[PDB]
């Protein structure tokens, strides 16, 4: 299993998916089209927003 | 009798016509969408991801 | 002066060169839903009117 953890904005979570486009998914983290796995996300403004 | 009647050899001609019609149907079925957005492969491969 | 819903404003863009990649790469849009076409292939396609 490979766990890739990173922090993005709110309207950029939808970019983490196979075939999606956006400034997150085309220059930083590209997901393969034949991706088999999970994409979990959670708001953490209490831990990453001072 | 063979020279006068144009439809004397109506069995071999029917076989030829049947084969030609089958091939024509096969070659004309390439212009059907079959539910796709286009009947051209190079259009679907150029307009869609 | 954006138009109203019941009077949506229609403009005919014709006879020019459209850089769809400029709008596609802009982050000032929330939804960019393309139906029947793909934004990555809009730059390589020639439409009309």
């Amino acid at each position: 299993v490979y766990a890739d953890s990173f922090v993005i904005r709110g309207d950029e979570v939808r970019q983490i998916a196979p075939g999606q486009t956006g400034k997150i998914a085309d220059y930083n983290y590209k997901l393969p089209d034949d991706f088999t796995g999970c994409v979990i996300a959670w708001n953490s403004n209490n831990l990453d927003s001072k | 009798s063979l020279s006068s009647t144009p439809s004397a050899l109506g069995k071999l001609q029917d076989v030829v016509n049947q084969n030609a019609q089958a091939l024509n149907t096969l070659v004309k079925q390439l212009s059907s969408n079959f539910g796709a957005i286009s009947s051209v492969l190079n259009d679907i491969l150029s307009r869609l991801d | 002066r954006f138009a109203s819903v019941y009077a949506w404003n229609r403009k005919r863009i014709s006879n020019c060169v459209a850089d769809y990649s400029v709008l596609y790469n802009s982050a000032s849009f929330s939804t960019f839903k393309c139906y029947g076409v793909s934004p990555t292939k809009l730059n390589d396609l020639c439409f009309t009117n």
